[PDB]
């Protein structure tokens, strides 16, 4: 049901959450993106993407969105987020695939 | 401001990683983190403690009952199940159930081999659930009683006059409605005593505590002027000053309050408030002397933690915590030989009647 | 006239000072532990019922009267 | 393969910050994390415990060679200390301490909320020193018992001859030496019954 936390990943995510609490959002965002890349996990990637969006960063947001979409292609929210992010980036073919996936489901 | 302590996080992560492997059973990381939370909470101060998805309902019950039950109290003494008395204002009482009724089978489960906790759990349940009990009265033919669980309010205050003009009041455990119940009890006492009563004795003995709001409400019900009790804490919001409103039904009647070792949190608040204002006389043994006002901060997943938010002070500034409020009379339970059965209450009644006759008569 | 026989309790309820890591009192005064009590000499009030009643009545009157 | 329960760690961080905010006394997060570790270990397994660096150094060697012990050996049960066994020939054994006895208070101090290792350490004391305990048997009335601390000598095995060919050998406690003493003791019995025991 739930995967096991690896020691380094556990420590990194714990410090990231604490830093995000302490308003030092920079460390939290960096740790979140690094750990999302390392772990390629759906929930961690989504949390990192949301944190990046709140911080207003783009390149980190693009990377997190791509990682979330690749790790969790099933979720339609991931498809929409990746589509918008990569349409902002400039690439549309994968955005077209994401829109096709959305059309497969009950979405715009 | 200061950087996060990476050494502490590092040691915590190392300990968790090593425990999840060296241990001798499969441990889900959820369990380890939950136990870590319980550890960080329960080890700070003895009273504070995390609450799970279940115990929170238990605390809500203890504060204010409003629970689905048949209104029957069963006590297990010498391994035997018996009813002290049916709870008033319950369907069971209207069903003819009387004290001492012996239930031979609980929904087909014989009472033999059942612990008190099991019987309590079986009897208690969601309101509206039918329950069938086979009961034998005076060794007669067994009869089946069908009942529907309904929301029943548990009594918080009881009274019984030992003599015309002298009344005795008892508080078991403070609840949200305890203030209204105390006001109603005083009104009924006045009505049945023609509105004039020589004296009133109070019984907080072995009263653990409860909601601070209701304790202050009772203090206001008795006291008329001054500041009842105020709390100081690290966070500004925790600070709160409570003062007695001029409204007062007690009519300045003489008042003796008993404080036993059990009275810990709310009973001690009432006792300290009354004693600090020179409005009543405290007797008994030294109280628990715990000072702590805790808030059950809500949290996700129904598990709301409970932390010692702030401390309180008696109006004079004395800190009850770790000390307690020493009673003036200092009457310790003992046997007297030449109501009457309760030596502490007998002493309280005698002192109150003497102090009523010496002055104002 | 009567005699009051003070009784002892084998097990005494632990006071808040007994619990491990009890918080310090706000006033900062000395704590009150659950030390065993044994008066070297019994006070007269404990012996005769009448004296105890009179002493308690005096205490109550003085307290309630507010000096 | 499976998701990482990151929500659990988020909840833990939330709880830590909220506790450090609303607590009455300024508590450094060092204390919070230490208590988290301690309670995690204690709740997961009653016997286990996180030994600190200074405690670990104290764990390596005993403070005093002549240090005395009461003799009772306890083991946590349902979060409440339980007297597993009174070792024979010790002051606690002389009293009415029996297996299954539940210790409520030691030295007039509740032990419900403390760890087994801490309770055992509190039980230990200087040789020839008084101590008090509260005992509950089969849900009985908790009663106080006073004992005198003393240095405990196991005596290892105890042997005697019951009948011409029937012998009785009791093992009070399993220390280091007993591993061999039994055999020696057995030899004596084998010597005193013509080499054969019924």
């Amino acid at each position: 049901k739930y995967g096991s936390f690896s020691e380094d990943s556990l420590y990194s995510l714990l410090v990231a959450e604490l830093a995000g609490q302490r308003n030092r959002f920079d460390i939290a965002l960096s740790n979140y993106v690094v750990q999302a890349q390392k772990t390629r996990d759906p929930g961690v990637s989504e949390r990192a993407f949301r944190i990046a969006e709140y911080l207003g960063a783009d390149q980190e947001a693009l990377d997190t969105s791509l990682l979330w979409a690749r790790s969790a292609p099933d979720n339609l929210d991931a498809q929409r987020a990746a589509a918008i992010q990569l349409a902002r980036a400039g690439r549309y073919e994968e955005s077209m695939v994401y829109m096709e996936k959305v059309l497969n489901g009950q979405g715009d | 401001s200061a950087p996060l302590p990476l050494d502490e996080l590092r040691t915590f992560a190392e300990v968790l990683d090593r425990v999840k492997a060296a241990y001798v059973e499969p441990v889900d990381d959820k369990t380890l983190l939950e136990n870590a939370i319980k550890g960080m909470l329960s080890n700070l101060d003895p009273h504070s403690a995390y609450l799970g998805p279940e115990d929170f309902a238990e605390l809500q019950e203890s504060t204010s009952g409003e629970f689905g039950g048949l209104g029957i109290e069963v006590g297990s003494e010498d391994g035997f199940i018996k009813v002290v008395s049916p709870i008033d204002d319950t369907p069971a009482a209207r069903a003819g159930i009387q004290p001492g009724d012996l239930i031979v089978q609980i929904d087909g489960k014989p009472t033999k081999g059942q612990s008190m906790t099991e019987a309590v759990d079986s009897m208690r349940g969601k309101a509206g659930s039918p329950i069938t009990l086979t009961i034998v009265r005076d060794g007669g033919r067994p009869f089946d009683v069908e009942l529907k669980r309904a929301i029943i309010k548990v009594k918080s205050v009881k009274s019984q006059v030992l003599e015309p003009g002298y009344a005795y009041l008892r508080i078991t455990q403070f609840q949200v409605n305890t203030g209204e119940e105390v006001v109603k009890a005083l009104n009924q006492l006045r009505k049945d005593n023609k509105g004039r009563l020589k004296g009133l004795v109070l019984d907080l003995r072995n009263n653990p505590g409860g909601v601070l709001q209701s304790a202050v409400e009772v203090a206001d019900a008795f006291l008329t002027k001054g500041l009842i009790v105020y709390t100081k804490g690290r966070i500004a919001n925790s600070e709160l000053r409570f003062s007695a409103d001029p409204a007062d039904p007690s009519d300045k009647v003489p008042l003796v309050v008993l404080i036993n070792g059990g009275s810990a949190a709310a009973a001690e608040i009432v006792a300290g408030a009354l004693q600090d204002q020179k409005r009543a006389i405290l007797m008994g043994t030294d109280s628990f002397g715990k000072g702590s006002v805790q808030t059950v901060l809500p949290l996700n997943n129904d598990r709301a933690l409970k932390l010692t938010t702030a401390l309180y002070y008696t109006p004079n500034g004395r800190s009850i915590q770790a000390q307690g409020i020493v009673p003036d009379i200092e009457v310790g339970r003992a046997k007297v030989t030449q109501q009457d059965s309760d030596y502490q209450l007998s002493q309280a009644l005698s002192l109150l009647k003497g102090l009523s006759v010496t002055r104002g008569n | 006239r009567a005699k009051v026989t003070q009784e002892r309790s084998s097990f005494e309820g632990f006071k808040e000072a007994d619990l491990q890591g009890h918080l310090a009192n706000g006033n900062g005064g000395a704590d009150r532990p659950t030390g065993k009590r044994a008066a070297p000499s019994e006070r007269p009030q404990d012996s005769d019922y009448q004296l105890s009643q009179a002493l308690s009545l005096l205490k109550g009157l003085s307290v309630t009267r507010g000096n």
